[PDB]
DNA sequence: ACACACAGATCCCCGGGTACCGAGCTCGAATTC
DNA sequence: GAATTCGAGCTCGGTACCCGGGGATC
């Protein structure tokens, strides 16, 4: 008798029976294709080693582990097993509205069905207690509620008193479009009336406002776009967490907690096995006062993880593809599961589902025993649906509280979620961690694709590693090759059909395939340990974990800033409407010069720039002005600010009148990261990684506030502020710029203001100058001093200009050093800091859209340019002339080295040697061939060169290695024959071949083909160099490429097809056939002949 | 500046200038054989081969100490050593100067200009003087010496020639020499004749060298008419060379300086 | 009976395309013999 | 009492601007 229907199969007796026919090895080779698609009613079955069972069944024996107490209603967990928990954990936070008659049966007593009588929402804190037993705690003692000021609403929709308002609010939705909202009491509707300031334009005046309490979400959104636009609603877009987490001062979205008994004594209640909400072992429902944090206690209970990763065939009717999920007949055929421990970063479980009789390789078998890892389950299937079905009956009978993978928001998830929901018709709704109608659905947009799983925070791994690593690779083995470096055997799907239908030593051979990429994964996982990052905001922000990881970055920042506005009597609007939300100058001087510098480039940046703005100078909404009337009162100068930020005048009081809430916000976050930093050394190493993910937490929400504010159109903007901080921004880099270039352009006022500066003088000419500024950085070039001790200068000279010029809370900060620049762009520049590491912000140097050669000699002439003194100072002599007159005037000589690189990588492409292989220029082969709407590209050539010679195409979603040829000389009457075989039912010196007519495969071109092409590879060898080497000459692509290009020997040969006519013609020569002597006397006979 | 030094003033670069200007575009994706003897401008127009042979007497100063250096002509092949010589291109030249530094094989060419503006003051644009440097190995070829036969044309008589021969592929364009000191020149269908005479030591008479030897010569591609009138060649003089396995005849600009087109002809039937 | 929800996708380099510009070179009615 | 050019207009090869779809891994 569950409360709730699960939405989950706890038993199929049905289902629609996909499967290749491959399976069968009595079926020859007529009755040997396609899938077996259809039907059948029998139990889905797992056979695992001799053994056999339904998938779907609990039993008192299984093939996977188990971690649910219900599954299907009739309890599991052993007779006693009541874990009383004063300390439990919690990792998770869902809202949900539990209509107090849809929470008949819960058996509570009668105070949480008091409180939300018709309707309320229960935040329910998911956990786990140190015992081990996963457990979830119900807060019902939160209320959504809003503001409208007093007469504007009064007058305006003309009815009194907020108890009058409040029966108008529940008419306007009651007497409206639908039975979205239904049975209205204005009871359900408690109002009052308050005095909050309007956090906007402080010349409002705290004004008197209405708070009405609003029981539900949906209820909300409705009266926030629904009741009259013009009343600007104050709060109502508010969560219900937050309003739990600010309302109740100390508590967390993640982190330990404590059920407090008092007020009369009302403890937590604990939960009836037939009244749970969740797979937890042990429920309780509380309300908010019946709870309370500790500190002290950071470790995380023995939660789990479950790194699953599928492997799906594909095969269709025929063109062996990528599958479609929308395709019954391309079908997923393996889905390993590596169900790992989260405290203690033990592997636990090693299951791996498989289509058909799977026997892992002895090899395979021997390699997981000998490095210490489980012995894996292979669990054999007949179906697609079974394989799918006990996949995720595992996720919901482990319920791993973390769910990670590569791509399994993206692919993984996404496939799955497709193939259960329209070919099998699952209803997902019921597959996460609260068993009916959750959150399980997926929002397509793209890769920014947003899983929502409720009570399951599916740290995907591809998104985490996208951010925490810099390659461009990024698919998963070379991912494990890059951070890992283990030496993986890689498979391909060209092997699945080879090896899913030789047999069961080769279907276990894809088997293995995707255990290897699981354990990867899971490596993965462990190393970077994304759980306590996202924990760590998700318990300073205010939002739940899920939250931090899908939705926005803003939503931290205006929950903080909430509670902020809470304690200092504010209200805070409801944008006049994000309409509907849809799933599924002064910089002029102080830009790039666009040089080179070997002088010694300290870089300032400032130290969290725009939190220190906000800080410093009091911005905020509550600080704003907007007529110099509302400065009338306030002295100029000391009193206030008056800052024109288009023209607007604004008038931003200081603090002693007014303090701001962005100050207090970033000031009370900026001293607790502080303190943490000076809390490192005297933890223990665990423990200093765990603080370590604890500032981070801190570093990324108090960056986030400029955002927050600045951009447009969302939760609380006000372009004003965020239009001072980038306007002050600019003018303390100009103040900065403007204090440089005065105090400390004598490099005698330097030394009279910093002593040590007497040693860390160099022999030329000196100047601080700035040469490059943006956002929170400027970079001095401090010409005319030493690299060595500059730093320690640095940190000096960012103190006394941020005491000297600027507000307390600013601080400049000397980071960086760097002993050679080329600053490329606004927003690019290859720097050597100090203690020698290459930073380069931003161009790229590996193209992987250029092959393996190009990036190759590309980042080699890089790196030639700085590492190589001699070189470097030549480049930079390429900045004291005009990028024009560097065509007239050869380099400096000690570039020598850097063409002798070029005349290498050109050399490379026409020596004997004729390849190494990779050469690829790979084709991220955009989606669907055969709809290519320009055709004519070189990766088509080789797609449609394939299918006439010697196909093996997994087509849709598969890039093809491709080489260019140097114009072979029967390869146009080979176009001719494909413009013959494109068409596919439907002499003159042929203009030149277009290179993609020359794309052929680089396979067939090893095999015999010989003398590749230059221009083609050469050429992009030389945009790439000429992308980064422009900035030498002024970003003068033309003249970067003009000079690049005159370091390649050329030859000039006449074609040996008219060299053949004429020495039938008896030509004398004049050349480098290695007759020097000749080259003199024959020139002489050129003119004795020809005059 | 280089050992190796060429330099037109006014006399000599309007004698040049007058030179590129019989009229081109044609010579600037060129090849510039430098040496002691002077620089040789090949190109190769229509297939067919032309040389441009710029003697060092043709150049005010002049000396190329060291092995010949070769350089193309488009400096990055969109600029041109010689397209400064155009007709109109830049009508105040003064003067242009020529040198090229380093060694043997890394000899690197710096062309320089300079105009003129009123009150007769020169001025060096330092946007239109290029640098081109050498190249490491070229192997050009070159034709040879006292010719086998020889005559001279002028631009009546060398227009009668282009017209009447050149008729497009599948025509096959015989030029023939009779006794009795006759040229001819015919084809499938038109067949022009001349007389040629000596004293070379109406518009049918030439004045030769070499007037005594008979041919019956056939060109396969029908490229004289249309390089020629490409170089807007206004006459000039023919030199029939025969010794060679194949024949070679070199139409010359008689004209003061020369753009040579040189043709390889069928073998005779 | 829940109403079910759902509450940001852009924009950069490489490769075709000849709108037209402009530059050459062969060209068809006024020139000079 | 006998024929020619450079003029418009065509193509001509560009040619170089200048104008049209990219990435995102499984
Ligand atoms: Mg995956």
């Amino acid at each position: 008798g569950p409360t709730q229907r699960h939405t989950y199969y706890s038993e199929c007796d049905e289902f629609r029976f996909i499967a290749p026919r491959v399976l069968d090895e009595d079926a020859p080779p007529e009755k040997r294709a396609g899938v077996h698609d259809g039907h059948l009613k029998r139990a889905p079955k797992v056979y695992c080693g001799g053994d056999e069972r339904d998938v779907l069944r609990v039993g008192s024996g299984g093939f996977w582990p188990r971690r649910s107490r219900l599954w299907g209603g009739v309890d599991h967990a052993p007779a006693g097993f009541n874990p009383t928990v004063t300390v439990f954990h919690v990792y998770d936070i869902l809202e949900n509205v539990e209509h107090a008659y849809g929470m008949r049966a819960a058996q509570f007593h009668a105070r949480f069905m008091d409180a939300i009588t018709p309707t309320g929402t229960v935040i329910t804190l998911l956990g786990l207690t140190p015992e081990g037993h996963r457990v979830a705690v119900h807060v019902y003692g939160t209320r959504q509620y809003f503001y409208m000021n007093k007469e504007e609403v009064d007058r305006h929709l003309q009815c009194r008193a907020p108890r009058d308002l409040c029966e108008r609010m529940a008419a306007a939705l009651r007497e409206s479009p639908g039975a979205s909202f239904r049975g209205i009491s204005a009871d359900h509707f408690e109002a009052e009336v308050v005095e909050r300031t309007d956090v906007y334009y402080y010349e409002t005046r705290p004004a008197l406002f209405y708070r009405v309490y609003v029981r539900s979400g949906r209820v909300l959104s409705y009266l926030c776009d629904n009741f009259c636009p013009a009343i600007k609603k104050y709060e109502g877009g508010v969560d219900a967490t937050t309003r739990f987490i600010l309302d109740n001062p100390g508590f967390v979205t993640f982190g330990w907690y404590r059920l407090k008994p008092g007020r009369n004594n009302t403890l937590a209640q604990p939960r009836a096995p037939m009244a749970f909400g969740t797979s937890s072992d042990v429920e309780f429902n509380c309300t908010a006062d019946n709870l309370a944090i500790e500190g002290g206690m950071s470790d995380l209970p023995a939660y789990k993880l479950m790194c699953f990763d599928i492997e799906c065939k594909a095969g269709g009717e025929d063109e062996l593809a990528f599958p479609v999920a929308g395709h019954p007949e391309d079908l997923v055929i393996q889905i390993s599961c590596l169900l790992y421990d989260l405290s203690t970063t033990a592997l636990e479980h090693v299951l791996l589902f498989s289509l058909g009789s799977c026997d892992l390789p002895e090899s395979h078998l021997n390699e997981l025993a000998a490095r210490g890892l489980p012995t894996p389950v292979v669990l054999e299937f007949d179906s697609e649906f079974e394989m799918l079905l006990a996949f995720m009956t595992l996720v919901k009978q482990y319920g791993p509280e973390f769910v990670t993978g590569y791509n399994i928001i993206n692919f993984d998830w996404p496939f799955l979620l497709a193939k259960l929901t329209d070919i099998y018709k699952v209803p997902l709704d019921g597959y996460g961690r609260m068993n009916g109608r959750g959150v399980f659905r997926v929002w397509d947009f793209q890769k920014r694709s947003k899983i929502k799983v409720n009570g399951m925070v599916n740290i995907d791994m591809y998104g985490i590693i996208t951010d925490k690593i810099k390659l461009s690779s990024y698919k998963l083995n070379a991912v494990a090759e890059a951070v890992l470096k283990d030496k993986k055997k890689d498979l391909s799907y060209r092997d699945i059909p080879a090896y899913y239908a030789t047999g069961p030593a080769q279907r276990g051979v894809i088997g293995e395939y995707c255990i290897q990429d699981s354990l990867l994964v899971g490596q993965l996982f462990f190393k970077f340990l994304p759980h306590l990052e996202l924990s760590a905001v998700a318990r300073l922000a205010g939002i739940n974990i899920t939250r931090t990881i899908y939705d926005g970055q803003q939503i931290r920042v205006f929950t903080c800033l909430l509670r902020l506005a809470d304690q200092k009597g504010f209200i805070l609007p409801d944008t006049q409407g994000r309409f509907r939300g849809a799933g599924g100058q002064g910089a002029r001087v102080l830009d790039p010069t666009s040089g080179f510098h070997v002088n010694p480039v300290v870089v300032f940046d400032f130290a969290s720039l725009y939190p220190s703005i906000i800080q410093a100078h009091n911005l905020c909404f509550s600080t704003l002005s907007l007529r110099a009337d509302a400065v009338a009162h306030l002295e100029a100068g000391k009193d206030y600010l008056e800052i024109e930020v288009g023209g607007r005048r604004l008038f931003f009081v200081k603090a002693h009148v007014r303090e701001s809430l962005l100050s207090i916000l970033l000031r009370d976050w900026l001293a607790m990261r502080k303190q943490i930093r000076s809390r490192i050394p005297q933890s223990s190493p665990e423990e200093a990684v765990l603080l370590d993910k604890q500032q981070a937490a801190i570093k990324v929400v108090c960056n986030s506030v400029y955002g927050f504010t600045g951009v447009q159109h969302g939760l609380l903007p006000c372009l004003h502020v965020a239009a001072t901080v980038t306007t002050i921004g600019r003018e303390m880099l100009l103040a900065t710029r403007e204090y440089v270039h005065a105090r400390w352009a004598a490099f005698e006022q330097l030394l009279a203001d910093f002593p040590e500066a007497a040693d860390m003088r160099a022999p030329g000419p000196y100047s601080m100058r700035i040469i490059y500024g943006d956002t929170d950085s400027i970079f001095v070039l401090c010409r005319g001093l030493t690299a060595a001790g500059l730093t320690a200068m640095g940190d000096k000279m960012a103190s006394h200009i941020s005491r000297a010029l600027f507000l307390p809370p600013i601080k400049l900060e000397c980071e960086k050093t760097f002993t050679k620049l080329l600053l490329i762009a606004k927003k690019k520049y290859i720097g050597v800091i100090y203690g020698g590491k290459m930073l380069i912000k931003g161009v790229d140097l590996v193209r992987k859209n250029n092959c393996a050669f190009i990036n190759r000699t590309s980042r080699a002439l890089v790196d030639l340019l700085f590492y190589d003194d001699t070189v470097s100072g030549a480049a930079a002599a390429l900045a004291e002339r005009p990028a024009e007159e560097w065509l007239a005037r050869p380099l400096p000589e000690g570039l020598q080295a850097f063409g002798a690189v070029l005349v290498d990588a050109h050399r490379r492409i026409t020596d004997p040697e004729r390849d190494i292989q990779d050469f690829v220029l790979t084709a991220e082969l955009s989606r669907h061939p055969r709809a290519y709407t320009n055709k004519r590209l070189a990766h088509l050539t080789v797609y449609y060169k394939l299918m006439a010679r010697r196909a093996q195409v997994p087509s849709i979603k598969d890039r093809i290695p491709y080489v260019i040829v140097a114009q072979t000389r029967e390869v146009e009457e080979t176009v001719a024959r494909l413009a013959a075989l494109r068409e596919l039912d439907a002499a003159s010196k042929p203009r030149k071949l277009l290179v993609s007519e020359l794309a052929e495969d680089p396979a067939y071109a090893i095999a015999h083909g010989v003398a590749l092409n230059t221009d083609y590879y050469f050429s992009h060898l030389l945009g790439a160099a000429c992308v980064t080497f422009k900035a030498l000459f002024g970003n003068n692509a033309k003249i970067t490429e003009s000079l690049l290009k005159r370091f390649i020997p050329e030859v000039w040969h006449p074609p040996d097809d008219v060299a053949a006519r004429l020495r039938a013609a008896g030509f004398g020569a004049v050349g480098a056939g290695a007759t020097a002597e000749e080259t003199r006397r024959m020139l002489h006979r050129a003119f004795d002949t020809l005059a | 500046g280089a050992p190796c030094q060429v330099v037109l003033q006014g006399a000599e670069l309007n004698g040049i200038l007058q030179a590129f200007a019989p009229l081109r575009t044609s010579l600037l994706d060129s090849l510039l054989v430098m040496g002691d003897r002077g620089i040789l401008i090949h190109n190769t127009i229509f297939g067919e081969q032309v040389f441009l042979p710029l003697e060092h007497s043709q150049f005010s100063r002049y000396r190329w100490r060291g092995p010949t250096a070769a350089f193309l002509s488009l400096v990055d092949q969109k600029r041109s050593l010689l397209s400064v010589f155009r007709a109109n291109q830049y009508p105040d030249l003064r003067r242009v100067e020529l040198a090229i530094t380093g060694q043997a094989p890394f000899r690197t060419l710096v062309q320089r200009i300079w105009t003129t503006t009123s009150d007769g003051e020169a001025v060096e644009l330092a946007s239109e003087t290029l640098m081109k440097r050498e190249l490491t190995s070229f192997v050009v070829l070159v034709p040879q010496g006292t010719p086998d036969v020889q005559l001279r044309l002028t631009r009546p008589q060398l227009t009668k020639v282009l017209n009447a021969t050149g008729a497009d592929s599948a025509t096959p364009t015989t030029f023939e020499l009779g006794v009795n000191g006759k040229f001819s020149v015919f084809t499938t269908s038109t067949c022009v004749t001349f007389a040629a005479r000596e004293e070379g030591v109406n518009a049918k008479t030439v004045y030769g060298e070499n007037t005594h030897r008979t041919f019956s010569v056939v060109v396969d591609d029908c490229s004289m008419r249309a390089v020629l009138r490409r170089l807007q060649v206004a006459g000039g003089t023919l030199k029939f060379f025969l010794t060679t396995p194949v024949p070679s005849l070199c139409v010359t600009a008689t004209g003061p300086n020369a753009v040579s087109a040189v043709f390889l002809l069928k073998p005779q039937k």
